[PDB]
């Protein structure tokens, strides 16, 4: 699951050649943060 | 700036040693930056160039 840039769409592409957003044109993707528990010491 | 640079340079005749070839330069025009994508033309921004 990857988030695009100016366009809002889930890429979810894992192929080596798939780097371009679908129906967007731009090739900038951001990795989405999943629901994982992380512990911090205050 | 660019117009004066191109106007100052004068191209003379080209002869290998009748036929001869001479070139000339007209008005210089500069277009806005544009990203040449595979699908279609897209807007180009400084942060797009920084990330790519
Ligand atoms: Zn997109």
């Amino acid at each position: 699951t990857y988030v695009c840039g100016d366009c809002g769409q889930e890429n979810t592409l894992k192929s080596g050649d798939v780097i371009q957003c679908r129906e967007c044109g731009y090739r900038i993707l951001y990795k989405k943060r999943t629901r994982r528990v992380v512990q911090y010491e205050a | 700036g660019l117009q004066n640079v191109f106007q100052s340079f004068g191209e003379m005749l080209v002869e290998p040693s009748w036929r001869y070839a001479t070139v000339k330069f007209g008005e210089v025009t500069v277009e806005k930056p544009t990203f040449f994508s595979d699908d279609k033309e897209l807007e180009f921004l400084p942060w797009h160039a920084r990330l790519q």
